[PDB]
């Protein structure tokens, strides 16, 4: 709404005041269609929009749209760092090494262009993927997989490299939670949700379930554990993980909701209920 | 391939086919050509292929292949069937434009095909090309005179 | 064998032209220690360049064979051999090479003292070596020294160009390094200023305004050389044009005018108003050219039409006749024209009259009958004129050609077609690129189905040796793009054609067909006319041993058909196999065998045994690695091409012979140069391919590590 604004705004110098908003607009707002006019109502120069202009050989065909940004870049950024870029040295590890995460990802949607079909090619993408976990697991797990995820395919890709990423934002503050799970509540796939259809991941209704105690919400959980110890206790590939998040919620959703009662008389037939929980 | 195969027997049910496969609508390999849903069909020429296509494949822009001529100068390459009424169902904006700058009347009249100003004045000088030529100069700049005499008739 | 049986075969000369066994038995004699200026071990080249060197400053040649081994002695021991640029080739280039340097044989000055040209090596101490030992031979050599010596005047002129590529590209390598850049200026200019080579003195001062303004300085030093421009520009009154020849001198101010200098703004109007008269005046062979440099930069338009209108007013009137060495001196791009072609270079084609290049357009259909006596056709600078341009649409732009087409076809000539293909496609109408591509010379046209065998059917005119008609004729069918014409009438007319036209001979033409005919077609889809016949055409390459060095040209068919492969090969298929022993035979050529088509073989699959034919080459290397010292030269490079066709391979580890040829692949981790890291990508792009490196994690680690 403020591209109107946004440009509005501008006129040379408020078109760096047009960067951290669209350059995150231009990926950022679903579409990368905002680079069109963005690209060149901004930088052809910056290192930023010299990478940016690459991902028009992803979003077609052409190549040379990435190309001499494998090189453009493999200069853009052993330059930025070359003098005091280690590891536990903190100005590194994370931005210069999120701009070097620009780099040595040239090769690796130009593989999902290259390497076709059916191959270890989602096996290797899986390890693309496991292999990305490395060097370690957190926070702007989105300015990066919020364009790099765009690896032909979103949740419906792999909810479960998400939504534990949205147990990274679960359990970052609910900027990070909500907005999330305003669109990955969508799942991608799957009314207010059927009680069989959201039947498609236990663990998106754990990532609705954890957060319905940010919603608050005890008594539709506590309903959902009631229909996850009556109609997934009744449904006796997912049907092995089902004991792994479903007595770890006869506890971790039994848990606050035990919170007036605790002691003595007040876990009395909410020992079992307590039994399976873990017995 | 395994889909810009049945682009080339432009057929608009093996195209209702390869529906269950539902690829990319404008060939998700666009050919690197810039040879996409038309931009392949256009420039082999199959309209049955350009209705069931606007149809599929009406996608957002569309482009510049990198032949800088979107499709509606690819069309004209295989006179594609009823694409004077087609880029009309279509806001096929209307420049656009070859790699001079001159719109593909100042491409077509360079042809001077008579047709090519016939579907051409059917769409209604004023194109011109990398150094300013009039339509009118790039046809007294072949002499290509049946589009010359129908930009006399459009003065 | 004791490089030196190949570089005493360039020392002395050992015929009537060497160089020839110069550049092979140094091209066969320096890759081949593979060192550099650090083999002194080397004293084994290089003293039989410093014993080549002296039987380059005793003779070196009286036709230059000890000159260009001079120049193939010193380009082995500047660059090649690599520590060069001050301890023995400031000694022994000063002691070669200024010793060979007074005298000068044949151009030594060009040879030997333009080699003391492209060294590039210190600006400073070449300005105390080679700029105070060169002001002593350029200084008693402006002058000649002893009349033999009479080349010091060669030795002048080529060497004062040549320490003015060292007043250029070392003292450019420092753009302020002063020669004295005014004042011997003045000598130089008076002391080659005489008729020596006066063609050669101008070009040091073509160095020293293009290296006064690299010393930029233009307006206070090339404003100290403004009368030395404004002795140069008097030097007409100053010595009349008889007394000390007035002709390249009248050739360098006009000339750097032209490029700056503060003056030429100030001299159009001023040695314009001097050579207007000197052009038209004597009429000089140096006074077309006093006249020519000087408008042709000029050239803005400022620089009146009192620029255009005496290269008009030397056209018309002192005769068309005057390419004046006499009145017929052999019919050509006429010497005003020879000027007006940077001056027309330099202006848009319909804005002058077109009526500035129609006087010029009959004395060419005038000059299209002139040299029908002669050459029988000239038209070269016609073209650097008609660069210009396409006028007028085609009212003149229709015509200014059927002229120019019948130019370049009736008697015997070609090479008009190697100018006549660039306006050829700046045009709107392409019209006659499509008109002169049916003519196609000799007997090969369009419209053909029986009758294509003749190709002796010659033009006459003037009669042919069929050879001059050989490259003559192949040079319509050499600069062709695939445009467009049929497979029967290009590939039948042309299968009957490049079969032969290749042998007899070489590649002359069929570096035009496997080239335009995977350019031109397939597909080609059912023409089983072009399936089992692509199969007799491809199997000329199985002998393409017709020379076994145009077999780099089936080397380049082999980095060429990389695509048209699988669909001219599943009907071989024993004829590839064949075609296939033939990359196992050879590429026989770059060391022995089967790298140029490397990849191009392993396309093969969905097939034979291509896994196992490759795998018995593999273990059949293994045992030759090659540090197996067992390779003496080439295995290495065969293992490693082997190997690098591994990397392309791109299949199966036979994991027990992928291991074991690994467990070679780390015993030659050691040893040797940037060959056996290139042998574990090559297999590693085939990871150990398992999920993981089965123990190769850590045996990678101490090798990375």
């Amino acid at each position: 709404k403020l591209a109107s604004e946004k440009w509005g705004t501008a006129k040379p110098e408020v078109k760096k005041a047009m960067a951290p908003l669209a350059a995150g607009a231009a990926w950022g707002l679903e579409q990368w269609d905002e680079i069109a006019q963005y690209t060149s109502v901004m930088k052809s120069q910056s290192p930023d929009k010299e990478f940016y202009d690459a991902i028009l050989c992803l979003h077609r065909n052409n190549f040379k749209k990435a190309e001499v940004h494998i090189f453009n870049a493999r200069d853009l950024l052993v330059t930025e760092l070359s003098a005091l870029v280690n590891e536990s040295y903190n100005r590194a590890y994370n931005v210069v090494v999120r701009a070097q995460i620009i780099a040595e990802l040239e090769e690796i949607i130009k593989y999902k262009k290259l390497p076709q079909n059916s191959d270890k090619r989602l096996t290797m993408r899986e390890t693309w993927n496991t292999r990305l976990l490395g060097c370690q697991k957190n926070i702007d797990v989105w300015q990066r997989i919020l364009r790099v995820r765009s690896l032909v395919i979103k949740p419906k890709e792999d909810a479960q490299v998400r939504i534990k990423f949205a147990n990274l934002c679960r359990k970052s503050g609910r900027m990070a939670l909500a907005k999330k799970v305003l669109n990955t509540l969508l799942e991608e796939t799957d009314d207010p949700d059927h009680p069989n259809t959201a039947k498609a991941s236990p663990p998106v209704v754990y990532a609705q379930l954890k957060y319905l105690w940010a919603t608050g919400l005890q008594d539709e959980a506590l309903k959902q554990l009631i229909n996850f110890t009556s109609r997934m206790a009744h449904d006796l590939v997912e049907d092995y993980t089902k004991l792994l998040a479903r007595c770890f919620l006869k506890q971790g959703e039994w848990r606050v909701c035990l919170q007036p009662k605790w002691r003595l008389s007040n876990p009395d037939s909410i020992l079992g209920s307590y039994l399976l929980a873990t017995h | 391939s395994s889909l810009h195969y049945a682009s080339y027997h432009g057929r608009y049910l093996i195209c209702v086919y390869l529906i269950q496969l539902g690829h990319d609508k404008h060939e998700l390999i666009k050919t690197f050509k810039g040879n996409t849903c038309v931009h392949l069909a256009l420039m082999k020429g199959h309209e049955q292929t350009l209705h069931l296509l606007l149809q599929q494949f009406p996608r957002f822009i569309n482009h510049r292949g990198e032949n800088g001529r979107a499709p509606i100068h690819i069309a004209c390459m295989n006179d594609y069937y009823q694409c004077l009424s087609l880029l009309i169902g279509v806001g096929a904006d209307l420049w656009v434009m070859d790699t001079n700058g001159d719109t593909p009347l100042h491409v077509c009249l360079e042809y001077g095909s008579i047709s090519c100003m016939k579907m051409l004045l059917n769409e209604g000088d004023n194109v011109r090309d990398k150094g300013n030529w009039k339509p009118i100069d790039v046809a007294q700049t072949f002499e290509v005179g049946n589009i010359y005499s129908k930009v006399l008739k459009e003065v | 064998t004791t490089f030196s049986t190949l570089n005493l075969i360039f020392d002395k000369l050992k015929s009537d032209v060497p160089q020839e066994r110069a550049s092979g038995a140094n091209e066969l004699s320096t890759t081949l220690t593979s060192l550099a200026r650090e083999v002194s071990a080397e004293q084994f080249q290089r003293f039989s360049n410093s014993l080549n060197n002296k039987i380059f400053e005793l003779i070196h040649g009286f036709t230059s064979s000890e000159k260009i081994g001079g120049i193939l002695a010193v380009d082995t021991l500047i660059s090649f051999y690599l520590s060069t640029e001050e301890l023995p080739n400031q000694t022994s280039r000063l002691a070669n090479y200024l010793r060979v340097l007074i005298p000068s044989s044949d151009i030594e000055v060009m040879r030997l003292a333009a080699n003391t040209l492209g060294r590039l090596t210190v600006p400073g101490g070449t300005l105390t070596s080679d700029f105070v030992e060169f002001e002593v031979r350029t200084c008693i050599d402006w002058l000649t020294l002893t009349a033999d010596n009479n080349s010091s005047s060669s030795k002048l002129e080529y060497r004062r160009h040549a320490a003015l590529l060292i007043i250029k590209a070392l003292a450019d390598n420092s753009p302020y390094l002063l020669y004295p850049y005014v004042n011997s200026i003045l000598d130089n200019i008076w002391v080659p200023l005489r008729d020596a080579k006066l063609i050669i003195r101008l070009d040091a001062a073509v160095a020293l305004g293009k290296c006064l303004t690299i010393i930029q300085d233009r307006d206070p030093a090339l404003g100290k050389q403004w009368f030395q421009r404004l002795f140069q520009g008097c030097t007409h009154g100053l010595s009349l044009n008889t007394n000390d020849s007035v002709h390249a001198t009248l050739l360098v101010f006009r000339e750097l005018l032209s490029l700056k200098a503060p003056y030429l703004r100030d001299k159009y109007d001023d040695i314009y108003k001097s050579t207007m008269k000197y052009k038209e005046y004597k009429f000089d062979v140096i006074r077309r050219e006093v006249y020519a440099i000087l408008p042709l930069l000029a050239a803005f338009d400022p620089a009146i039409f009192t620029k255009k209108y005496l290269d008009r007013i030397m056209v018309h009137y002192l005769r068309y006749l005057k390419n004046i060495d006499m009145n017929a001196a052999n019919n050509s791009d006429k010497p005003f024209i020879l000027v007006s072609i940077g001056d027309i270079a330099f202006e848009v084609g319909s804005s002058i009259s077109p009526y500035m290049t129609l006087i010029l357009d009959n004395i060419r259909e005038g000059l299209r009958t002139k040299f029908k006596v002669r050459k029988q056709f000239e038209k070269d600078l016609f073209y650097c004129i008609g660069k210009l341009a396409c006028a007028l649409g085609p009212a003149f732009a229709k015509h200014l050609n059927k002229d120019l087409l019948n130019l370049m076809l009736n008697c015997p000539m070609s090479d008009h077609m190697q100018e006549t293909l660039m306006i050829l496609n700046e045009k709107i109408p392409s019209l006659e690129s499509t008109v002169n591509s049916r003519i196609l010379n000799l007997l090969s046209i369009s419209l053909s189905g029986e009758k294509f065998i003749q190709s002796n059917q010659y033009d006459f005119n003037n009669q042919f040796s069929i050879e001059k008609a050989r490259k003559s004729r192949n040079q319509s069918f050499m600069k062709k793009t695939g445009e467009s014409n049929d497979d029967i009438t290009d590939a039948q007319i042309l299968i009957q054609c490049f079969k032969m036209l290749q042998l007899i001979h070489h590649q002359y033409s069929l570096t035009e067909f496997v080239r335009l005919i995977t350019i031109s077609y397939i597909e080609h889809e059912d023409s089983s006319v072009r399936k089992l016949a692509a199969l007799t055409s491809c199997d000329l390459f199985i002998k393409d041993d017709i020379c076994k060095q145009t077999s780099v040209h089936a080397l380049h068919s082999v980095s060429e058909v990389l695509s048209k492969l699988l669909m001219i090969a599943i009907t071989d298929p024993v004829a590839e196999i064949r075609l296939e022993i033939l990359q196992h035979l050879g590429s026989n050529f770059d060391p022995q065998l089967a790298q140029p088509d490397n990849l191009r073989l392993l396309f093969m699959a969905l097939n034979d045994e291509i896994f196992g034919i490759q795998l018995e080459a593999i273990k059949i290397i293994g045992r030759l690695s090659s540090v197996n010292p067992a390779y003496v030269v080439p295995s290495l490079r065969k293992t490693l091409l082997e190997l690098l066709t591994q990397l392309k391979f791109s299949n199966m580890p036979k994991k027990k012979e992928e291991s074991a040829t690994l467990l070679c692949t780390l015993i030659n981790s050691s040893d040797e140069v940037a060959k056996p890291y290139i042998d574990p990508i090559l297999d590693v792009i085939l990871p150990k391919c398992q999920d993981a490196s089965s123990a190769v994690a850590s045996t990678a680690l101490k090798v990375l590590g």
